[PDB]
């Protein structure tokens, strides 16, 4: 496939940027609960 | 402006409503079965009901009054009723099923025979005679109806579908009796298991299709039919002989066989 | 606007796009699901500490990766988007029905949810068995809630069967016979025959376990003289039509990504690979009480399901082999989607393999109920399908989006997601021929080690499964405006731009007789 | 100078296909005698030599010794 | 030589060794030296010279055969990529079990697996290959 | 009763850019309009009852 | 024992049912619902394809029962070539609905 | 013209791999995971009963 | 028992699980056979720069890539099936033991002669002797006869169950309403253990089995006792 | 008389995997027996064996529930 | 009529990438997240 | 089979409507005469408290929870017997 | 199908062809690589012919370049054949890809 370049590029920093908050969004709330687990178990 | 003949449908909301009342209807039945209420089945039946009156009512805009059922666009609505009615074939096949497997190895908790030890069934030969003469009776005068339909008789047409839907009620009153008399009930083992789901789903198909035969004779007397394009007459004849079909299979495995 | 666009659609490129976000979202749901089951199982002794909650998280995953992420997304996503450009038609025969099967999905998954909040979920496992799934083991809401979300389920696709077989048959180029079709529209025909006759068969039992829930009736009861494997075989009679309808759309899609990316303007061997996926189809209708080889079954009956079960592996070969045929000569171009199709063919392989071992019914006695059965389905099942998806999703998300991925964070991705669902799973199989039951929240000492490696494992799929979120996030970011693509003189959906318009065949293609 | 001596030209993809696909025959050959000798063979000797001379009494007696059963002392 | 979105149902130009002769010219607006190179190109090849060869094949074609399929250092990126993620992911069960998992069970301590396996030993546990035929019952030891 | 259908192809074949399901007039609007509303807010209400549902009444 | 009352489409079919049926009548098929028949293909004889606007899509069958079919778009102008087979096609616009 | 890859790749494979290799070898060894190995030609059995 | 980084099968106990031991290495050679094949035709197929991409005839290897399936499809089932009908043949048991699932332990019952029967159900972890198999032991385990076919009944009085002991090759689902029967020939005395192999809820994974098998005489003193 | 049983033999008229109909069998062979005898002013040492074979194969629960609902007057066999 | 086109094609935004990736964020993490919310949940009902 | 008619010169209107008046509609009335004529309510049976009949497993979504959905008291016995 | 004979001069025949235009020999060399074979001196000798015929000096060049390449890893293929078309490119004054430096990369 060929195709123009970027519109709106996206630099190392950016990606970096967009990966961090993509992977804290999975592992947050995920860590939150499992982190707090035993309290829930004896709740 | 397009140039093939197929039919590009407007924007709609009934599929919407439809999934939402499905949702409303199954929420219900778990309201009503669990927390002793009946409200929000009441609200999903209603807006079911809504939603097939104008979904289908914008069916008939779209051909009778926009002519945009072509020959192309008639033959898939005839696949599809095909096809629908193949699945209803199967869904009434999963309770042959399970009929046929209750009653020939019945197990000790019956008695160890069918019909099991204090069961009492119906004489197929009374009103279950009656009902079987009932729908054979409907499937010859809807294929009366059909022919002076195509033969461009309008009186005719009315008065043999008339017949056929007044035979429709008849056997309704009459399964709605049966069911009353009956001195077995659903809670009575596998035989009232069988017997109830399998001649009840039976029961709403006829209620169904009889309904189905009344919105087309409703389409009859405003003259929305033409002596050769009336293809929610011809979807109505055959789900009617759909269930003419599983009566007949109904009437050989459950009330004489099985008696 | 907005409204009248995506909640009253009439059109097959933005309901497959609904149905592909919806099956995104699931598979994100289904995902976590399996990190808990693995979590619970990565040492020895009990996490959540209620056996009960791990049999809920166990039953949800199966069925959300079943009914709300792939069959959504490879018939009602690929199905919509593709079907129609593939035969040049202007939209579905019923595209007002065809909104209203996607829309029954999010209901059905909303009651799906709405079981494991209410009372203490449904422990039962994704087959629903009575009399565990009873109203005295399994007393309350939560398996009615259950049954009724297959309800919403079954009904989407019912109704999406009947629409793609009529849009299949009646809306080609009057000159296109059905052997002119591409393979990926026959793998749907295929797929939703099967969807026609198997769904109302599980409809029946489930309605039937439902009256004996609430009505009080005894189908599966003994009590009343009712039976427990008459469910066994009313469910399994849908449940192995089920196994093949996950997969045909996904042979379907890696037929179109192995011959493209091989530089040919054709499979290899067509009427073979049609022939096979009928023969599959038709065979995945007499063979389901190999899922039934422990419940007490006569001994004739055993060898013939045996017998039966095996023969699939000969159509299937003809398609194993046929793809390897569209490999030979070709000029192969590396691309990410390429990569998901060859691991495809190799772990589909291995998995339909470990398949017939459990086909002969004097070995699945010790397998059965086995990690051996879990490690088979995730090799053919879990891999194989969601290989073909991640392939189908890299090869033609520029058609559907306009825009281009990264190629090579999509090939990064690719080789994480490999080692983990390897590490995960391959183990699994030691762990069944040493006797570890599957459904268990926790295993004696010696099934430890296993257990460990293939906990670990998911973690590594995970880390694929988020850097997957940021490679769309990174395309859509960048917007890389798709220019020209090879091969579309073979590739009829790509003729008409990235993304196509939305009316597309307003005008049908001409295609003489001859 | 010299001229070059006409090389084949034509089924080179072919030619290839048919001496790996003869390779993987034989190779399959190899692997199935290794694992018959390794694996299968091997498996048959071990359960044949353990229970030629095996005495079960004998065994239970060292079990029964050790003390493992509730049935026996 | 600009391609445009607008221009997606016109033959386009590709640089495909199994499709070597494309639709469409690489260049197809010529300056006038480029014109006039096309010009004495309808004479005798051998009066052209070396760089005027070399530009009538570049005015034709983007890429030499060569040139396309020339080999590239992404797979050491792929395969470092892929490396460092799944290291990544060794933090994330580094963490959960520092903070998610408690301790397991006491039949792991060092001393009832010893006993364990003297148990397992006594009772023959697979003693035809798997792990009593392991043990030398005659010298009481693991066989060597 | 008299064969009214050419009347209502001419309603219905209006050039007003209406949908087929308002096209028959502000009697169409009303019955949308109590669909609609009894959908949504029956939809709410079994996202209250689940709530409620979610919790041991003991 | 029979009487009318029934409308025919003649007397009642309308929009584009209508106008199908009208064309039929006059052995035209403007909606596309008949393979056209194939010429020679030759430079001389070039199938020739109708179209309301300035390019459409052909799919070629190059040989009988191949499974295979080739798509491009054929533009108004010269006559174009099947990139498989060779045969001619040639782009004839304009029209429909007077 | 170098792109990304004949700039970085040496840097990405070389560090990718040995941070890899360091993490999993301690997250391994260094944590207290109880992977149960065999008994076999580790374990001297101890009298139980 | 299985034992820690296990990779096969539990030795075999009995004269059945032997034939299956070996028919899985018969069929495991094939499926790493085939497997490993198409592994490497997969590699075979990409390490060429030479290209044939003209249209291929496929009738002559569709021939051999359907009969070799074929061929081999029978040379599995052959053995296959001449085990299965082994294990089926009328073998005369001396003894008939029943077992009832039940949410979550077995009940057992040997009622040829006297009426025995209790129930027996896991230790609990902390309740474990020193050297005893966490999740695996019983207080009360079945006590056979060794060297003896022997009939197991299998049933449930509440949900399914299934009665699985791998070292013996066997596995029974236990249905409510359904008496299934299979039989048992330990070759060796010892202690075999299993787990119930279908879900019944919550403890499921927390109901084993235990055979001890022991000689006849030592057999009928422990059923004298237990009374 | 005929004895040394040790448990009951195959029988061929159940020869498959489920034996509820052979434990069912042997129960209500029983109860006629012993019916008849009884009744007819005879032994019922001569119903011995269908007594001693669904011994062996009914489980208790099932036995049990058999004989109270004969003393209930609901059993659904026929003896 | 409607937008055509990329990036208009679709129920979502993209006009801007950092609102896209918050929009993308809650989307995939709210599916993620919803099952340890769930056990969470019947964990702490006894 | 034939039947034991004959027409086939057409199947039309006039011919089904022949069919569904001289033979369909008869037969249902035939049919009607022999119900309406067996019916006449029939002595009902001993009442046993059989295990395998009258389940309650949950009570119904309706009435008592104990009366089924079209309960006749005449002939349809609760679990503790027929109603006063 | 037929002989190798047969079906070089059937190739031979289709370059020759006087008035061959600019479609015709691009389909016949896309066509023609297509096959399991790297075509003969005297195939690729007529498709060079009918390049000159149509003043296309860069076609002839690539068809150098896709004969070397259809040899893949038979690197005595493409010398040979060089060798053999020698008197023609000389005539022609054909220059190879080596010579104009297009086989660097
Ligand atoms: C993940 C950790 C794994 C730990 C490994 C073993 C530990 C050794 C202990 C220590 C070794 C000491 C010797 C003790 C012998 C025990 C004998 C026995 O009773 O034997 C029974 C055993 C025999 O098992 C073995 O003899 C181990 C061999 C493993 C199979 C070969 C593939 C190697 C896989 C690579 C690693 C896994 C992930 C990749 C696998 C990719 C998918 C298969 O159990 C099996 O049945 C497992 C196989 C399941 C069947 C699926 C087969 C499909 C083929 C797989 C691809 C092959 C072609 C590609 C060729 C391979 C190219 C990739
Ligand atoms: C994609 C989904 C999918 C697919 C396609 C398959 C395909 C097959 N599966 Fe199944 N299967 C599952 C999903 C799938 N399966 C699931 C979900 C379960 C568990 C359900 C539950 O309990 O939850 C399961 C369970 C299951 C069981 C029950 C095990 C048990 O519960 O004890 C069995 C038993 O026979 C079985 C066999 C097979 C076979 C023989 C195939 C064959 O179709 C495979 C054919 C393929 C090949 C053989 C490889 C390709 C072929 C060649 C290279 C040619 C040469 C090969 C030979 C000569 C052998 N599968
Ligand atoms: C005259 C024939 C007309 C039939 C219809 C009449 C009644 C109510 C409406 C619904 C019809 C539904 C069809 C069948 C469903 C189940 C049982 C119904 C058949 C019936 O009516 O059976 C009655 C019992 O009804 C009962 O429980 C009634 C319980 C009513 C609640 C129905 C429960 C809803 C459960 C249905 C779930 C449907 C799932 C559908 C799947 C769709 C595919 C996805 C029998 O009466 P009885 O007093 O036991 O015995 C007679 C003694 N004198
Ligand atoms: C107490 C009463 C409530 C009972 C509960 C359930 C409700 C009853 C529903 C009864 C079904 C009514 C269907 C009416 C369809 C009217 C629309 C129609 O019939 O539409 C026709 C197209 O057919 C078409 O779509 C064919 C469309 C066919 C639809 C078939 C539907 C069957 C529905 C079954 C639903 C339940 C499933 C079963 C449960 C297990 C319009 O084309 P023509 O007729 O050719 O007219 C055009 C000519 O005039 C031109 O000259
Ligand atoms: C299967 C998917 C799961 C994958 C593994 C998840 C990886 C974990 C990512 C981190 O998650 C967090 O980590 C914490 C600690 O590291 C938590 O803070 C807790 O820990 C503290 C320090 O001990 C306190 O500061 C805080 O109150 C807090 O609740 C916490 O809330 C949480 O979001
Ligand atoms: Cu009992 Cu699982
Ligand atoms: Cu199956
Ligand atoms: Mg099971
Ligand atoms: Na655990
Ligand atoms: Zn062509």
């Amino acid at each position: 496939i060929t195709a123009k370049p970027a519109k709106t590029p996206t630099s190392p920093k950016e990606q970096a940027i967009g990966l961090s908050v993509t992977f804290l969004s999975f592992l947050l709330p995920a860590g939150w609960v499992l982190y707090h687990l035993d309290n829930y178990k004896k709740s | 402006h397009q140039t093939h003949a197929y039919h590009m449908v407007n924007p709609s909301p009934w599929p919407l409503t439809g999934a939402l009342s499905a949702l409303l209807m199954t929420s219900g039945l778990t309201m009503w079965f669990h927390f002793n209420s009946m409200t929000l089945l009441m609200i999903g039946l209603t807006t079911n009901m809504l939603t097939m009156y104008q979904w289908w009512r914008d069916v008939i805009r779209e051909s009778t009054f926009q002519g945009h059922h072509t020959p192309a666009v008639q033959k898939g609505l005839r696949y599809g009723m095909i096809l629908f009615i193949i699945s209803e074939v199967l869904f009434f096949t999963g309770f042959f099923w399970a009929f046929y497997h209750s009653s020939l190895a019945p197990t000790p908790e019956l008695g160890g025979c069918w019909p099991p030890t204090g069961i009492h069934p119906l004489n197929p030969l009374e009103v279950p005679l009656l009902n079987t003469s009932v729908l054979l009776a409907s499937g010859v005068s809807i294929t009366w109806a059909h022919h002076s339909l195509m033969e461009g008789d309008r009186k005719h047409m009315l008065q043999a579908l008339f017949i056929t839907i007044t035979l429709g009620v008849y056997f309704t009153l009459l399964q709605a009796s049966e069911y009353y008399e009956a001195p077995f009930t659903i809670s009575d083992g596998v035989y009232g298991s069988t017997f109830f789901v399998a001649t009840g789903f039976h029961g709403l198909h006829v209620i169904i299709g009889s309904t189905f035969l009344i919105v087309c004779f409703f389409r009859q007397l405003k003259f929305h039919f033409t002596s050769n394009h009336h293809f929610g007459f011809e979807a109505a004849a055959w789900y009617w002989h759909f269930v003419d079909v599983v009566w007949l299979f109904l009437y050989v495995s459950i009330y004489w066989w099985g008696s | 606007m907005f409204i009248n666009r995506w909640l009253f659609s009439t059109n097959h490129k933005d309901i497959g796009t609904l149905y592909l976000l919806f099956g995104a979202w699931a598979g994100m749901v289904g995902t976590a699901l399996s990190l808990l089951i693995r979590a619970e199982l990565g040492q020895p002794g009990t996490l959540l500490g209620d056996d009960q909650i791990y049999n809920v998280v166990v039953t949800a995953h199966a069925f959300v990766m079943i009914f709300f992420m792939v069959m959504p997304i490879m018939i009602g996503g690929f199905g919509n988007w593709l079907v129609p450009l593939m035969i040049g038609a202007p939209d579905m025969a019923f595209p007002r029905m065809n909104n209203m099967s996607f829309w029954l999905l999010p209901p059905s998954f909303l009651l799906l949810l709405a079981s494991s909040m209410v009372e203490a979920g449904a422990g039962t496992g994704w087959t629903v068995y009575p009399p565990l799934a009873g109203n005295l083991a399994h007393a309350g809401a939560s398996v009615d809630l259950t049954i009724f979300s297959l309800h919403l389920a079954g009904v989407s696709s019912i109704l999406g069967a009947i629409n793609f077989i009529t849009t299949i048959i009646n809306m080609k180029p009057p000159a296109m016979s059905q052997y002119q079709t591409p393979l990926f529209v026959w793998s749907v025909m295929i797929t939703a025959v099967l969807l026609l006759l198997s769904l109302p068969v599980l409809a029946a039992g489930i309605t039937m376990l439902l009256t004996d829930r609430n009505l009080n009736t005894t189908f599966f009861d003994p009590a009343g003289g009712g039976d427990p494997i008459l469910y066994q075989h009313l469910f399994w009679f849908f449940g192995h039509p089920e196994v093949y309808i996950l997969i045909l759309p996904g042979f379907g899609m890696i037929s179109h990504i192995v011959t493209y990316y091989s530089g040919k303007k054709e499979p290899f061997g067509y009427m073979g690979m049609v022939w096979a996926m009928m023969s599959i189809g038709f065979l995945g209708f007499i063979v389901w009480a190999h899922h039934m080889f422990t419940v007490g079954m006569d001994v004739d009956t055993r060898a013939y399901f045996t017998s039966a079960t095996m023969i699939i592996a000969i159509p299937t070969g003809v398609k194993v082999f046929s793809w390897l045929a569209t490999l030979h000569g070709g000029n192969i171009k590396w691309s990410p989607a390429m990569m998901w199709a060859l691991g495809f063919i190799f772990l589909f392989t291995v998995g339909g393999l470990t398949g017939i071992v459990l086909a002969n019914s004097s070995l699945d006695i010790v397998l059965h109920d086995t990690y051996y059965v879990v490690a088979h389905f995730h090799y053919v099942l879990s891999m194989g399908a969601v290989f073909a998806i991640m392939g189908g999703f890299v090869h033609w998300f520029p058609l559907f989006s306009g825009y281009t991925l990264n190629d090579t964070w999509a090939k990064i991705h690719f080789a994480i997601m490999f080692v983990g669902v390897n590490m995960t799973f391959f183990p699994q199989h030691f762990l069944g021929l040493s006797g570890m039951p599957r459904r268990y929240s926790d295993y004696p000492d010696a099934y430890t080690m296993w257990n460990t490696i293939s906990s670990m494992g998911s973690f590594i799929s995970l880390t694929a499964v988020m850097l997957m979120v940021f490679i769309i996030w990174e395309a859509f970011a960048s917007k890389r405006e798709v220019l020209t693509v090879d091969l579309t003189t073979t590739n009829l959906e790509w003729l008409n731009g990235c993304p196509p318009p939305y009316h597309t065949f307003e005008e049908p293609t001409y295609v003489n007789l001859k | 100078s010299t001229a070059l001596a006409k090389p084949q030209m034509r089924g080179l993809l072919a030619r290839r296909l048919r001496f790996h696909i003869v390779g993987a025959f034989m190779v399959s050959l190899g692997f199935a005698t290794f694992y018959k000798f390794a694996v299968a063979e091997k498996r048959k000797k071990a359960y044949a030599d353990f229970y030629r001379n095996y005495d079960s009494m004998k065994d239970f007696e060292e079990m029964r010794k050790a003390g493992i059963f509730q049935s026996a002392k | 030589s600009v391609v445009k979105s607008e221009d997606y149902a016109l033959p386009s130009y590709v640089d495909r060794r199994d499709y070597p002769l494309p639709d469409v010219a690489h260049v197809k607006n010529l300056s006038a030296s480029q014109k006039a190179l096309k010009e004495k190109e309808k004479a005798s090849w051998s009066s052209l010279s070396i760089d005027e060869k070399v530009e009538l094949y570049r005015l034709k074609f983007k890429e030499s055969f060569a040139e396309m399929n020339r080999s590239t250092n992404e797979w050491k990126t792929v395969v470092g990529a892929a490396m460092f993620f799944i290291g990544f992911t060794a933090l994330l069960l580094i963490w959960e079990k520092h903070y998610v998992y408690g301790p397991i069970p006491h039949t792991f301590e060092e001393e009832w697996v010893a006993k364990q396996t003297k148990r397992m030993l006594d009772m023959k546990v697979a003693p035809i290959q798997g792990f009593s035929a392991k043990w030398d019952y005659d010298k009481n030891e693991w066989k060597k | 009763f008299e064969n009214r259908v050419a009347e209502k192809q001419k309603l219905f074949q209006e050039d007003n850019g209406l949908p087929v399901h308002l096209k028959g007039g502000a009697t169409d609007n009303i019955l949308y309009r109590v669909t609609m509303t009894l959908c949504l807010g029956g939809t709410l209400y079994s996202l209250y009852c689940l709530g409620w549902a979610s919790f041991p009444h003991k | 024992a029979s009487g009318g009352g029934v409308p025919t489409d003649e007397e009642q079919a309308t929009g584009l049912e209508r106008e199908v049926m009208l064309a039929a009548r006059k052995g035209q098929d403007p909606y596309n619902i008949l393979a056209p028949k194939a010429t020679s293909g030759t430079k001389e004889d070039p199938n020739l394809v109708p179209s309301i606007t300035n390019k459409r899509i052909v799919g070629c069958i190059c040989e009988e029962d191949n499974s295979t079919v080739i798509w491009f778009w054929l533009h108004k102008g010269e006559a174009q070539r099947c990139p498989s087979c060779g045969t001619h096609y040639k782009l004839v616009p304009h029209q429909l609905a007077h | 013209a170098p792109d990304f890859h004949d700039k970085y790749g040496n840097a990405v494979l070389a560090s990718g791999a040995t941070f890899c290799v360091a993490v999993w070898v301690y997250m391994a060894t260094q944590i207290g995971i109880e992977w149960n190995p065999s008994p076999v030609g580790r374990v001297t059995p101890k009298e139980w009963r | 028992m299985a034992y820690p980084m296990q990779l096969g099968f539990q030795d075999a106990t009995s004269p059945i699980m032997e034939e299956l031991l070996h028919f899985h290495d018969h069929t495991l050679m094939i499926v790493f056979l085939i497997s490993s094949l198409v592994l490497y035709i997969i590699s075979l197929m990409l390490t060429t720069k030479l290209t044939h991409t003209s249209t291929m005839d496929a009738q002559e290897v569709e021939t051999i890539w359907t009969i070799l399936p074929a061929i081999i499809l029978i040379l599995i089932a052959l053995p296959s099936l001449r085990i299965l009908y082994m294990m089926d043949e009328i073998n005369n048991p001396s003894l008939t033991v029943k077992t009832m699932g039940h949410q979550w332990y077995w009940s057992y019952e040997y009622t040829d002669y006297e009426d025995l029967s209790f129930d027996s159900y896991m230790i609990p972890t902390s309740e474990l002797k020193p050297g005893e198999l966490r999740l695996l032991e019983v207080d009360n385990r079945v006590v056979l006869p060794m060297e003896m076919t022997i009939r197991m009944l299998v049933s449930s009085e509440d949900v399914l169950h299934s009665w699985a002991v791998p070292s013996l090759g066997l596995k029974t689902d236990a249905i409510p309403g359904r008496l299934n029967q299979t039989t048992l020939m330990s070759s060796r005395p010892g202690l075999y253990y299993g787990q119930c192999s279908e879900i019944c809820g919550s403890n499921h994974s927390f109901m084993p089995i235990v055979l001890e098998l022991v000689p006849l005489k030592y057999f009928e003193k422990w059923s004298a006792s237990m009374l | 008389k005929i004895k040394n049983y040790q448990t009951a033999p195959f029988d061929s008229r159940f020869p498959n995997q489920n034996q509820t109909r052979n434990c069912w069998q042997n129960y209500l062979d029983f109860h006629r027996c012993e019916k008849a005898m009884t009744a007819k002013g005879g032994d019922v040492s001569v119903c011995e064996w269908y007594r001693r074979v669904y011994k062996s194969l009914c489980p208790i629960s099932w036995v049990s529930t058999w004989d109270d609902r004969r003393a209930e007057g609901t059993f659904p066999g026929k003896i | 009529h409607y937008e055509e086109g990329p990036g208009k094609n679709i129920p979502f935004s993209v006009e801007n990438k950092w609102r896209l990736l918050a929009m993308m964020t809650l989307f995939f993490g709210s599916g993620f997240a919803a099952p340890f919310f769930i056990v969470r949940h019947q964990l702490l009902k006894k | 089979a034939s039947a034991a008619k004959g027409d086939h010169g057409g199947t039309g209107a006039r011919t089904w409507r022949f069919l569904t008046f001289g033979l369909a509609l008869p037969s249902v009335a035939l049919c009607t005469l022999n119900s309406w004529l067996h019916s006449g309510h029939r002595e009902r049976p001993a009442f046993i408290p059989y295990h395998h009949l009258r389940i309650r497993t949950k009570p119904f979504s309706w009435g008592d929870g104990n009366h089924t959905f079209f309960h006749n008291p005449r002939v349809n016995p609760l679990p503790t017997g027929y109603e006063k | 199908h037929e002989t190798d004979e047969e079906f070089d001069a059937r190739w031979v025949t289709y370059f020759n062809k006087p008035d061959i235009d600019a479609w015709e020999l691009r389909k016949g060399m896309n066509t023609l690589v297509g096959y399991d074979l790297v075509p003969e001196p005297k195939i690729i000798d007529a498709a060079l012919r009918a390049c000159r015929r149509l003043n296309d000096f860069a076609s002839a060049v690539r068809i150098l370049e896709v004969v070397k390449d259809k040899a893949g890893p038979h690197k005595e293929i493409y010398p040979y054949v060089i060798q053999e078309l020698r008197p023609t490119l000389n005539e022609l004054g054909i220059s190879t890809p080596e010579e104009l430096g297009l086989d660097k990369v």
